[PDB]
Protein backbone atom coordinates (compact mmCIF):
# COMPACT_ATOMS: atom_id res chain seq x y z
CA UNK A 1 0.00 0.00 0.00
CA UNK A 2 1.54 3.66 0.24
CA UNK A 3 3.13 4.95 3.43
CA UNK A 4 -0.38 6.76 4.51
CA UNK A 5 -2.27 4.04 3.94
CA UNK A 6 0.12 1.77 5.74
CA UNK A 7 -0.18 4.39 8.74
CA UNK A 8 -3.57 4.25 8.45
CA UNK A 9 -3.87 0.45 8.39
CA UNK A 10 -1.21 0.50 11.47
CA UNK A 11 -3.38 2.08 13.71
CA UNK A 12 -6.67 0.16 12.48
CA UNK A 13 -4.27 -3.16 13.40
CA UNK A 14 -3.56 -1.22 16.67
CA UNK A 15 -7.40 -1.06 17.60
CA UNK A 16 -8.22 -4.59 16.14
CA UNK A 17 -5.34 -5.52 18.57
CA UNK A 18 -3.89 -7.18 15.35
CA UNK A 19 -0.20 -6.52 16.56
CA UNK A 20 1.42 -8.88 13.92
CA UNK A 21 -0.44 -6.73 10.95
CA UNK A 22 0.43 -3.48 12.73
CA UNK A 23 4.25 -4.38 12.45
CA UNK A 24 4.20 -5.67 9.14
CA UNK A 25 2.53 -2.70 8.06
CA UNK A 26 5.12 -0.43 10.31
CA UNK A 27 7.93 -2.34 9.51
CA UNK A 28 6.75 -1.32 5.84
CA UNK A 29 7.04 2.33 6.53
CA UNK A 30 10.29 2.07 7.68
CA UNK A 31 11.86 0.06 4.83
CA UNK A 32 11.21 3.19 2.30
CA UNK A 33 13.29 5.00 3.85
CA UNK A 34 11.91 8.66 4.56
CA UNK A 35 12.29 9.16 8.37
CA UNK A 36 9.47 8.49 10.72
CA UNK A 37 7.44 10.58 12.44
CA UNK A 38 6.75 11.41 15.97
CA UNK A 39 3.08 9.23 15.02
CA UNK A 40 5.22 6.69 12.98
CA UNK A 41 7.65 6.29 15.58
CA UNK A 42 5.17 5.20 18.46
CA UNK A 43 3.07 3.21 16.20
CA UNK A 44 5.93 0.54 14.86
CA UNK A 45 7.37 0.98 18.67
CA UNK A 46 3.90 -0.02 20.22
CA UNK A 47 3.29 -2.89 16.96
CA UNK A 48 6.68 -4.62 17.32
CA UNK A 49 6.56 -3.63 21.68
CA UNK A 50 3.42 -6.27 22.01
CA UNK A 51 4.27 -8.43 18.99
CA UNK A 52 7.90 -9.59 21.17
CA UNK A 53 5.85 -8.77 24.47
CA UNK A 54 3.85 -12.07 23.20
CA UNK A 55 6.58 -13.92 22.95
CA UNK A 56 8.36 -12.95 25.65
CA UNK A 57 5.51 -13.78 28.24
CA UNK A 58 4.58 -17.24 26.63
CA UNK A 59 8.68 -17.65 26.69
CA UNK A 60 8.46 -17.25 30.73
CA UNK A 61 5.64 -19.85 31.07
CA UNK A 62 6.64 -22.16 29.16
CA UNK A 63 11.07 -22.02 30.15
CA UNK A 64 9.16 -22.01 33.62
CA UNK A 65 7.40 -25.38 32.58
CA UNK A 66 10.58 -26.43 31.73
CA UNK A 67 12.30 -31.82 26.80
CA UNK A 68 8.75 -31.26 25.57
CA UNK A 69 9.03 -28.01 26.89
CA UNK A 70 12.60 -27.62 25.99
CA UNK A 71 11.57 -27.90 22.30
CA UNK A 72 8.54 -25.70 22.29
CA UNK A 73 10.40 -22.98 24.74
CA UNK A 74 12.98 -23.09 21.99
CA UNK A 75 10.72 -22.85 19.14
CA UNK A 76 9.01 -20.13 21.54
CA UNK A 77 12.52 -18.70 21.98
CA UNK A 78 13.62 -18.70 17.64
CA UNK A 79 10.64 -16.58 17.03
CA UNK A 80 11.32 -13.77 19.50
CA UNK A 81 14.68 -14.10 18.30
CA UNK A 82 13.81 -13.55 14.86
CA UNK A 83 11.43 -10.46 15.98
CA UNK A 84 14.54 -8.29 18.14
CA UNK A 85 16.78 -9.16 15.09
CA UNK A 86 14.00 -7.91 12.96
CA UNK A 87 13.59 -4.47 14.97
CA UNK A 88 17.39 -4.43 15.24
CA UNK A 89 18.05 -4.93 11.89
CA UNK A 90 15.37 -2.20 10.77
CA UNK A 91 17.04 0.02 13.84
CA UNK A 92 20.52 -0.27 12.20
CA UNK A 93 19.71 0.12 8.47
CA UNK A 94 16.94 2.58 8.76
CA UNK A 95 16.05 4.94 11.89
CA UNK A 96 19.32 5.35 13.93
CA UNK A 97 21.47 5.84 11.05
CA UNK A 98 19.05 8.71 9.13
CA UNK A 99 17.39 9.83 12.81
CA UNK A 100 19.30 13.18 12.80
CA UNK A 101 16.69 14.73 16.01
CA UNK A 102 17.93 14.22 19.07
CA UNK A 103 14.37 13.43 20.48
CA UNK A 104 14.14 10.14 17.90
CA UNK A 105 18.18 9.43 18.06
CA UNK A 106 17.40 8.68 21.87
CA UNK A 107 13.92 6.90 20.77
CA UNK A 108 16.03 4.71 18.52
CA UNK A 109 18.76 3.91 20.47
CA UNK A 110 16.83 3.15 24.03
CA UNK A 111 14.75 0.87 21.53
CA UNK A 112 18.23 -0.96 20.29
CA UNK A 113 18.99 -1.05 23.85
CA UNK A 114 15.25 -2.83 24.73
CA UNK A 115 15.54 -5.56 21.77
CA UNK A 116 19.35 -6.29 22.97
CA UNK A 117 17.59 -6.31 26.34
CA UNK A 118 15.12 -8.90 25.21
CA UNK A 119 17.80 -10.95 23.54
CA UNK A 120 19.67 -11.02 26.24
CA UNK A 121 16.66 -12.35 28.70
CA UNK A 122 16.39 -15.60 26.49
CA UNK A 123 20.79 -15.57 26.20
CA UNK A 124 26.72 -15.15 22.90
CA UNK A 125 25.27 -13.43 25.72
CA UNK A 126 28.17 -10.98 26.88
CA UNK A 127 27.82 -9.66 23.61
CA UNK A 128 24.24 -8.87 23.23
CA UNK A 129 24.30 -7.53 26.84
CA UNK A 130 27.31 -5.43 25.55
CA UNK A 131 25.27 -4.53 22.87
CA UNK A 132 22.14 -3.17 25.22
CA UNK A 133 24.48 -1.46 27.77
CA UNK A 134 26.53 0.97 25.00
CA UNK A 135 22.70 1.67 22.97
CA UNK A 136 21.39 2.71 26.34
CA UNK A 137 24.40 4.50 27.88
CA UNK A 138 24.65 7.14 24.81
CA UNK A 139 21.13 7.22 24.47
CA UNK A 140 21.28 8.28 27.80
CA UNK A 141 24.11 11.04 27.07
CA UNK A 142 22.37 12.50 24.54
CA UNK A 143 18.87 12.34 26.77
CA UNK A 144 20.72 14.57 29.47
CA UNK A 145 22.44 16.72 27.19
CA UNK A 146 19.18 17.73 25.32
CA UNK A 147 17.04 16.14 27.44
CA UNK A 148 15.59 18.00 30.60
CA UNK A 149 14.62 16.01 33.20
CA UNK A 150 10.41 15.46 32.45
CA UNK A 151 10.71 14.68 29.15
CA UNK A 152 9.01 11.68 28.98
CA UNK A 153 11.42 10.10 26.52
CA UNK A 154 14.19 10.91 28.69
CA UNK A 155 12.54 9.04 31.73
CA UNK A 156 11.47 6.07 29.72
CA UNK A 157 15.13 5.57 28.90
CA UNK A 158 15.63 5.63 32.63
CA UNK A 159 13.21 3.09 33.25
CA UNK A 160 14.03 0.48 30.83
CA UNK A 161 17.85 1.39 31.24
CA UNK A 162 17.03 1.01 35.28
CA UNK A 163 15.70 -2.44 34.69
CA UNK A 164 18.51 -3.25 32.23
CA UNK A 165 21.04 -2.70 35.75
CA UNK A 166 18.58 -4.15 37.47
CA UNK A 167 17.58 -7.73 35.82
CA UNK A 168 20.48 -8.02 32.81
CA UNK A 169 23.27 -6.85 34.99
CA UNK A 170 21.73 -8.05 38.11
CA UNK A 171 23.13 -4.83 39.68
CA UNK A 172 20.28 -3.46 41.91
CA UNK A 173 22.23 -0.41 43.68
CA UNK A 174 22.89 1.15 40.46
CA UNK A 175 19.29 0.33 38.89
CA UNK A 176 17.95 1.90 42.07
CA UNK A 177 20.59 4.65 41.86
CA UNK A 178 19.37 5.67 38.05
CA UNK A 179 15.78 5.54 38.93
CA UNK A 180 16.24 7.60 41.86
CA UNK A 181 18.11 10.25 40.27
CA UNK A 182 15.84 10.32 37.33
CA UNK A 183 12.87 10.49 39.65
CA UNK A 184 14.55 13.36 41.73
CA UNK A 185 15.55 15.38 38.41
CA UNK A 186 12.31 15.72 37.40
CA UNK A 187 9.96 16.31 40.11
CA UNK A 188 12.40 19.13 40.83
CA UNK A 189 11.67 20.47 37.57
CA UNK A 190 7.75 19.88 36.86
CA UNK A 191 6.65 23.33 35.98
CA UNK A 192 9.28 22.23 32.95
CA UNK A 193 6.81 19.78 32.08
CA UNK A 194 3.96 20.91 29.06
CA UNK A 195 0.18 19.93 28.46
CA UNK A 196 1.10 17.28 26.06
CA UNK A 197 3.60 15.51 28.19
CA UNK A 198 2.01 15.85 31.62
CA UNK A 199 0.31 12.86 31.67
CA UNK A 200 2.67 10.11 30.42
CA UNK A 201 6.16 11.99 31.84
CA UNK A 202 4.03 11.73 35.42
CA UNK A 203 3.09 8.05 34.50
CA UNK A 204 6.79 7.59 34.17
CA UNK A 205 8.09 9.38 36.95
CA UNK A 206 5.32 6.81 39.19
CA UNK A 207 6.67 3.61 37.09
CA UNK A 208 10.21 4.83 38.28
CA UNK A 209 9.23 5.55 42.30
CA UNK A 210 6.96 1.77 42.32
CA UNK A 211 10.25 0.09 40.95
CA UNK A 212 12.51 1.66 43.97
CA UNK A 213 9.91 1.05 46.21
CA UNK A 214 10.05 -2.51 44.89
CA UNK A 215 13.83 -3.28 44.57
CA UNK A 216 14.86 -0.93 48.19
CA UNK A 217 12.06 -2.59 50.31
CA UNK B 1 8.53 -9.81 37.35
CA UNK B 2 6.96 -7.01 39.70
CA UNK B 3 9.31 -4.59 38.42
CA UNK B 4 7.98 -2.78 35.25
CA UNK B 5 9.61 -1.34 32.25
CA UNK B 6 7.60 0.98 30.35
CA UNK B 7 4.65 0.05 28.72
CA UNK B 8 3.98 0.41 25.38
CA UNK C 1 2.93 -37.82 16.60
CA UNK C 2 1.14 -40.11 19.51
CA UNK C 3 -2.09 -38.21 20.32
CA UNK C 4 -0.65 -37.87 23.93
CA UNK C 5 2.06 -35.78 22.84
CA UNK C 6 -0.07 -33.45 20.82
CA UNK C 7 -2.17 -33.31 24.01
CA UNK C 8 0.99 -32.36 25.75
CA UNK C 9 1.97 -29.91 23.35
CA UNK C 10 -1.83 -28.32 22.98
CA UNK C 11 -1.96 -28.05 26.97
CA UNK C 12 2.05 -26.31 27.18
CA UNK C 13 0.46 -24.16 23.98
CA UNK C 14 -2.89 -23.18 26.57
CA UNK C 15 0.06 -22.04 29.27
CA UNK C 16 1.36 -20.23 26.67
CA UNK C 17 -1.83 -18.14 25.64
CA UNK C 18 -0.40 -19.79 21.96
CA UNK C 19 -3.91 -20.61 20.83
CA UNK C 20 -2.96 -21.18 17.52
CA UNK C 21 -0.71 -23.66 18.17
CA UNK C 22 -2.82 -24.92 20.49
CA UNK C 23 -5.95 -26.06 18.26
CA UNK C 24 -3.62 -27.23 15.66
CA UNK C 25 -2.52 -29.65 18.24
CA UNK C 26 -6.09 -30.53 18.78
CA UNK C 27 -7.03 -30.31 14.81
CA UNK C 28 -3.74 -33.01 14.80
CA UNK C 29 -5.14 -35.27 17.35
CA UNK C 30 -9.34 -34.80 15.93
CA UNK C 31 -7.75 -36.17 12.26
CA UNK C 32 -6.52 -39.16 13.84
CA UNK C 33 -10.01 -40.46 13.55
CA UNK C 34 -10.42 -41.83 17.57
CA UNK C 35 -12.96 -40.51 19.28
CA UNK C 36 -11.80 -37.55 21.97
CA UNK C 37 -11.72 -38.11 25.49
CA UNK C 38 -13.02 -35.35 27.90
CA UNK C 39 -9.84 -33.86 27.89
CA UNK C 40 -9.47 -33.82 24.51
CA UNK C 41 -12.60 -32.22 23.52
CA UNK C 42 -12.32 -29.39 25.97
CA UNK C 43 -8.87 -28.44 24.48
CA UNK C 44 -10.04 -28.49 21.03
CA UNK C 45 -13.08 -26.40 22.22
CA UNK C 46 -10.85 -23.74 24.74
CA UNK C 47 -8.45 -23.58 21.42
CA UNK C 48 -10.87 -23.14 19.02
CA UNK C 49 -12.90 -20.70 20.82
CA UNK C 50 -10.08 -18.67 21.38
CA UNK C 51 -9.07 -18.64 17.82
CA UNK C 52 -12.14 -17.58 16.15
CA UNK C 53 -12.73 -15.07 19.56
CA UNK C 54 -9.69 -13.11 18.99
CA UNK C 55 -10.95 -12.64 14.97
CA UNK C 56 -14.65 -11.61 16.42
CA UNK C 57 -13.51 -9.07 18.61
CA UNK C 58 -11.22 -7.78 16.01
CA UNK C 59 -14.20 -7.81 13.42
CA UNK C 60 -16.54 -6.08 15.93
CA UNK C 61 -14.03 -3.34 16.46
CA UNK C 62 -13.16 -3.08 12.82
CA UNK C 63 -16.70 -2.85 11.65
CA UNK C 64 -17.91 -0.39 14.38
CA UNK C 65 -15.00 1.66 12.43
CA UNK C 66 -16.41 1.10 9.40
CA UNK C 67 -19.83 1.97 10.53
CA UNK C 68 -18.50 5.49 12.41
CA UNK C 69 -16.22 6.51 9.35
CA UNK C 70 -19.57 7.03 7.09
CA UNK C 71 -18.78 10.63 5.29
CA UNK C 72 -15.33 9.55 5.62
CA UNK C 73 -14.07 8.26 2.36
CA UNK C 74 -10.59 6.83 3.02
CA UNK C 75 -10.64 6.07 6.18
CA UNK C 76 -14.32 3.50 5.64
CA UNK C 77 -12.68 2.42 2.13
CA UNK C 78 -9.39 1.27 4.50
CA UNK C 79 -12.04 -0.13 7.38
CA UNK C 80 -14.29 -2.10 5.42
CA UNK C 81 -10.70 -3.60 3.27
CA UNK C 82 -9.31 -4.52 7.10
CA UNK C 83 -12.97 -6.41 8.23
CA UNK C 84 -13.05 -8.26 4.76
CA UNK C 85 -9.77 -9.59 5.47
CA UNK C 86 -10.47 -10.65 8.95
CA UNK C 87 -13.72 -11.98 7.94
CA UNK C 88 -12.23 -14.41 5.80
CA UNK C 89 -9.80 -15.54 8.35
CA UNK C 90 -12.83 -15.59 10.46
CA UNK C 91 -14.77 -18.15 8.36
CA UNK C 92 -11.35 -20.13 7.26
CA UNK C 93 -11.46 -20.92 11.13
CA UNK C 94 -15.30 -21.68 11.78
CA UNK C 95 -15.11 -23.75 8.09
CA UNK C 96 -11.97 -25.44 9.78
CA UNK C 97 -14.26 -26.09 12.93
CA UNK C 98 -17.77 -26.90 10.86
CA UNK C 99 -15.45 -29.68 8.95
CA UNK C 100 -13.86 -31.15 12.16
CA UNK C 101 -17.20 -31.67 13.69
CA UNK C 102 -19.22 -32.97 10.20
CA UNK C 103 -16.05 -35.31 9.43
CA UNK C 104 -15.06 -36.70 13.24
CA UNK C 105 -16.83 -35.16 16.56
CA UNK C 106 -19.93 -35.91 15.73
CA UNK C 107 -20.18 -39.06 13.50
CA UNK C 108 -17.85 -40.71 16.89
CA UNK C 109 -19.84 -38.95 19.70
CA UNK C 110 -20.49 -42.04 21.53
CA UNK C 111 -22.33 -40.62 24.98
CA UNK C 112 -25.75 -37.90 24.43
CA UNK C 113 -23.23 -35.34 26.35
CA UNK C 114 -20.74 -35.57 23.78
CA UNK C 115 -23.75 -35.52 21.02
CA UNK C 116 -24.96 -32.37 22.54
CA UNK C 117 -21.51 -30.82 23.10
CA UNK C 118 -20.56 -30.97 19.60
CA UNK C 119 -23.94 -30.04 17.87
CA UNK C 120 -23.90 -27.10 20.47
CA UNK C 121 -20.30 -26.18 18.85
CA UNK C 122 -21.81 -26.79 15.26
CA UNK C 123 -24.27 -24.00 16.40
CA UNK C 124 -21.96 -21.37 17.78
CA UNK C 125 -19.62 -21.49 14.76
CA UNK C 126 -22.22 -21.51 11.78
CA UNK C 127 -23.40 -18.70 14.69
CA UNK C 128 -20.16 -17.25 14.36
CA UNK C 129 -20.87 -17.51 10.39
CA UNK C 130 -23.90 -15.90 10.97
CA UNK C 131 -22.34 -13.15 12.53
CA UNK C 132 -20.65 -11.85 9.47
CA UNK C 133 -22.77 -13.22 6.62
CA UNK C 134 -27.18 -13.85 7.78
CA UNK C 135 -27.86 -16.14 5.00
CA UNK C 136 -28.86 -20.06 4.68
CA UNK C 137 -26.07 -20.30 7.99
CA UNK C 138 -28.77 -19.39 9.93
CA UNK C 139 -30.79 -22.28 9.30
CA UNK C 140 -27.57 -24.77 9.90
CA UNK C 141 -26.93 -22.94 12.75
CA UNK C 142 -30.38 -22.94 14.36
CA UNK C 143 -31.02 -27.13 13.43
CA UNK C 144 -27.69 -28.08 14.91
CA UNK C 145 -28.87 -26.07 18.40
CA UNK C 146 -32.48 -27.51 18.02
CA UNK C 147 -31.42 -30.94 17.83
CA UNK C 148 -29.21 -30.42 20.43
CA UNK C 149 -31.28 -28.99 22.49
CA UNK C 150 -33.92 -31.77 22.02
CA UNK C 151 -30.97 -34.56 22.92
CA UNK C 152 -30.39 -32.58 26.07
CA UNK C 153 -33.89 -31.88 27.02
CA UNK C 154 -34.46 -36.07 27.16
CA UNK C 155 -30.59 -36.90 28.35
CA UNK C 156 -29.35 -34.56 30.88
CA UNK C 157 -30.91 -32.80 33.66
CA UNK C 158 -31.66 -28.72 33.98
CA UNK C 159 -28.76 -28.45 35.71
CA UNK C 160 -26.06 -30.38 33.64
CA UNK C 161 -23.70 -27.40 32.89
CA UNK C 162 -23.51 -28.61 28.92
CA UNK C 163 -27.23 -28.26 28.87
CA UNK C 164 -27.17 -24.61 30.51
CA UNK C 165 -24.39 -24.08 28.24
CA UNK C 166 -26.51 -24.80 25.58
CA UNK C 167 -29.55 -23.39 26.88
CA UNK C 168 -27.40 -19.82 27.19
CA UNK C 169 -25.87 -20.11 23.68
CA UNK C 170 -28.96 -20.79 21.69
CA UNK C 171 -31.25 -18.36 23.68
CA UNK C 172 -28.08 -15.47 22.35
CA UNK C 173 -28.93 -17.12 18.59
CA UNK C 174 -32.31 -16.34 18.90
CA UNK C 175 -31.34 -12.87 20.35
CA UNK C 176 -28.76 -11.63 18.32
CA UNK C 177 -29.17 -13.56 15.06
CA UNK C 178 -32.96 -13.99 14.83
CA UNK C 179 -33.31 -11.07 16.15
CA UNK C 180 -36.43 -12.41 18.71
CA UNK C 181 -35.66 -11.57 21.92
CA UNK C 182 -39.39 -12.83 23.54
CA UNK C 183 -37.75 -16.22 22.00
CA UNK C 184 -34.38 -15.51 23.61
CA UNK C 185 -36.03 -14.68 26.58
CA UNK C 186 -38.46 -17.59 27.34
CA UNK C 187 -35.79 -19.96 26.82
CA UNK C 188 -33.38 -18.45 29.09
CA UNK C 189 -36.13 -18.09 31.57
CA UNK C 190 -36.99 -21.74 31.18
CA UNK C 191 -33.98 -22.92 31.57
CA UNK C 192 -32.58 -21.23 34.43
CA UNK C 193 -35.99 -21.56 36.03
CA UNK C 194 -35.86 -25.43 35.70
CA UNK C 195 -32.21 -25.48 36.93
CA UNK C 196 -32.98 -23.50 40.13
CA UNK C 197 -35.87 -26.07 40.62
CA UNK C 198 -33.33 -28.78 40.79
CA UNK C 199 -30.53 -26.96 43.37
CA UNK C 200 -30.37 -30.23 45.02
CA UNK C 201 -28.66 -31.91 41.85
CA UNK C 202 -26.29 -29.48 41.44
CA UNK C 203 -23.09 -31.86 41.32
CA UNK C 204 -19.02 -31.34 43.22
CA UNK C 205 -17.84 -31.30 40.00
CA UNK C 206 -20.05 -29.08 37.95
CA UNK C 207 -21.43 -26.69 40.38
CA UNK C 208 -19.18 -23.97 39.77
CA UNK C 209 -19.43 -24.51 36.06
CA UNK C 210 -23.73 -25.00 36.20
CA UNK C 211 -24.04 -22.07 38.93
CA UNK C 212 -21.96 -19.80 36.48
CA UNK C 213 -23.96 -20.33 33.51
CA UNK C 214 -27.10 -19.68 35.36
CA UNK C 215 -26.15 -16.56 36.40
CA UNK C 216 -24.84 -15.94 32.66
CA UNK C 217 -28.47 -16.87 31.64
CA UNK C 218 -30.20 -14.56 34.90
CA UNK C 219 -27.79 -11.45 33.37
CA UNK C 220 -29.00 -11.83 29.86
CA UNK C 221 -32.16 -12.18 30.89
CA UNK C 222 -31.51 -9.26 32.98
CA UNK C 223 -30.45 -7.42 30.14
CA UNK C 224 -33.12 -8.35 27.56
CA UNK C 225 -35.98 -7.48 29.85
CA UNK D 1 -22.34 -7.35 23.46
CA UNK D 2 -23.81 -6.93 26.58
CA UNK D 3 -25.34 -10.28 26.76
CA UNK D 4 -22.89 -13.39 26.89
CA UNK D 5 -22.30 -16.54 25.38
CA UNK D 6 -20.66 -19.62 27.10
CA UNK D 7 -17.03 -18.02 27.79
CA UNK D 8 -14.08 -20.48 26.47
Amino acid sequence: MDKNELVQKAKLAEQAERYDDMAACMKSVTEQGAELSNEERNLLSVAYKNVVGARRSSWRVVSSIEQMAREYREKIETELRDICNDVLSLLEKFLIPNASQAESKVFYLKMKGDYYRYLAEVADKKGIVDQSQQAYQEAFEISKKEMQPTHPIRLGLALNFSVFYYEILNSPEKACSLAKTAFDEAIAELDTLSEESYKDSTLIMQLLRDNLTLWTS
Amino acid sequence: RLYHSLPA
